[PDB]
């Protein structure tokens, strides 16, 4: 269990930890998160009491470094920082860790809800998406535009996810126009999944981290993404046996995790009631379908 | 975007652009089987592709044969549709290919889109104005080369025959749009008021007859006439 220790909290905010949340009063004897789980990459996020503008958060790994948070009184932000120092890092977070002035990482054991949404969510990738090569760790807000919506305007503040167009020669194999339109297969098996991610797992660590990104950050582009990539496996009519079963079980657990009051902005009607109810896989989808009709009846 | 009532003069300034017309690509009859059920028949179709600022027709014939051993005939006709304008579209010279296409219908958009990827700077538009260009096939020479096909041909017309001489673009769009018109209300009137006088005969080379500028008034106004007696006829009015 490794730990993200505080420099201080000078300003008011509300910090996310994974799906976790805790508000810290304005120059409170905060000094971190304790109990961290090793084994997942970890989101610590924040939204400024006095400025609800701009979520902006980290994504990080323990296992890759000793990271920190310090508030910036000139950028006016909390900022993740590497303690290259491992003696100074320990020596610090025993002291508070003995005065308690840390929160702990609040996991129940039965609960798998955070593996389930970072099965496929590797930093590596992470870092190839959000490109900063400096930093071990990745920093994602609000406002962060993707290279796609920047091609329809800063290029080092983008998020890198891959392309996808359904109406683009990419996308549509000259001489098989309808066949390529109306079922995806080739664009979903041959360009992307063997051409471009390599394999599902990829895919599918794409598909969760812009999910994630939409959820914490209400970031638009990163919602465009998920929805982009879940439409291009309902929308083929081959896909592997394995994928069905295994998007069937993320998209169950991303429905479950999403707060019941952001439905209106992070659910796209079309794709949704498409994908359900219209696409190849409209009945390879049983425990999204079902939680989805539970949930928000209405969107359908 | 969309093309309507406001910015109508568009279609006859000096950008070259095609109306594409699909209705009369996939045509059947309808009919009952020996044993009870219900079974269509297909007969030769066109696309019907108009410049309206020279009166270019490219009509390509669609013979019933390209339906052969083919499911979801009203979804494939848009697709090879597409397809036929695309590769009439490659087939002219540069300088002639299209800055806009209009589909009158809205269903042909993607498909004209994805067949068209190649060039990225040929706009697929839609229209809100109601065309009569169904109503082609009432012109007798456009049906008898389209029945009489044996297979896919593609035959080129004027359909303002050489009224281009005399009137501009604009008039001639608007009178063949009326006649067009009255043909889809009620064909058998319109074509008696066409042919109802013997000396005023069809040219071999064109598809109207040989009016003369007053006789297109009088024409014209019986063919506003017809409109009207059947949207009448049709409301009770
Ligand atoms: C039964 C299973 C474990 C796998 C198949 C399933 N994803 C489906 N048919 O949609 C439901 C859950």
């Amino acid at each position: 269990m490794n730990t993200v220790p505080f420099t201080s909290a000078p300003i008011e905010v509300t910090i996310g930890i994974d799906q976790y949340s805790f508000n810290v009063k304005e120059n409170q004897p905060f000094h971190g998160i304790k109990d961290i789980p090793i084994g997942h990459v970890h989101v610590i996020h924040f939204q400024h009491a006095d400025n609800s503008s701009m979520r902006y958060g980290y994504w990080f790994d323990c296992r890759m470094g000793n990271f920190y948070i310090q508030y910036d009184p000139k950028d006016g932000l909390y900022k993740m920082m590497e303690e290259r120092d491992g003696a100074k890092f320990e020596n610090i977070v025993h002291n508070f860790k003995e005065r308690q002035m840390m929160v702990s990482y609040p996991k129940i054991d039965e609960d798998d809800t955070w593996y389930n949404l970072t099965e496929f969510v590797q930093m590596d990738k992470i870092r190839k998406i959000v490109r900063k090569d400096e930093n071990q760790f990745s920093y994602v807000d609000s406002s962060m535009t993707t290279v796609q919506e920047n091609e329809l305007s800063d290029p080092a503040h983008s998020l890198n996810y891959t392309v996808i167009n359904f109406k683009s020669r990419e996308a549509i194999r000259p001489g098989h126009e309808m066949e390529d339109f109306l079922d995806k297969s080739y664009y979903l098996n041959t360009v992307m999944l063997q051409g471009i991610f390599k394999n599902s797992s990829n895919y599918f660590g794409e598909l969760q981290f812009a999910f994630l990104n939409a959820m914490f950050f209400g970031n638009y582009g990163s919602s465009l993404q998920w929805h982009a990539m879940i439409e291009l496996i309902c929308s083929s009519a081959t896909v592997p046996k394995h994928m069905l079963d295994k998007l069937d079980e993320i998209l169950y657990y991303q429905i479950k995790t999403l707060p019941e009051q952001y439905s209106d902005i992070l659910l796209n009607e079309r794709v949704w009631n498409i994908c359900l109810y219209s696409s190849f896989q409209k009945n390879s989808l049983h425990n999204t379908e079902k939680i989805m009709e539970n949930k928000y009846p209405e969107l359908l | 975007g969309a093309m309507n009532s406001s910015n109508y003069a568009e279609l006859f300034n000096n950008d070259i652009k095609l109306f594409v017309d699909d209705t009369n690509v996939y045509r059947v009859t309808v009919h009952k089987t020996f044993e009870g059920n219900v079974a269509t028949k297909a007969i030769n179709g066109c696309i019907f592709t108009l410049n309206p600022k020279t009166g270019h027709l490219f009509l390509k014939i669609i013979h019933t044969s390209v339906w052969a051993g083919q499911k979801r005939l009203s979804q494939l006709a848009k697709w090879k549709t597409a397809e036929e304008v695309s590769a009439l579209v490659r087939s002219l010279p540069k300088e002639e290919q299209p800055k806009q296409i209009i589909v009158t219908r809205k269903a042909m958009l993607d498909p004209l889109e994805v067949h068209m990827l190649d060039f990225p700077n040929i706009a697929i538009r839609p229209t809100e104005l109601r065309l009569p260009f169904s109503a082609a096939m009432s012109i007798d020479k456009l049906s008898d080369v389209v029945m009489k096909a044996t297979e896919p041909q593609m035959v080129l017309f004027n359909i303002y025959d050489d009224w281009l001489d005399r009137i501009s673009s604009y008039t001639a769009f608007s009178r063949l749009t009326l006649l067009l018109r009255a043909l889809k209300t009620n064909e058998e009137s319109a074509k008696m008021i066409l042919l109802s006088d013997p000396t005023i005969t069809i040219k071999s080379y064109h598809l109207w007859p040989s009016f003369t500028d007053e006789q297109w008034i009088t024409i014209e106004s019986q063919m506003r006439d017809l409109i009207l007696t059947e949207y009448g006829r049709k409301y009770n009015v």
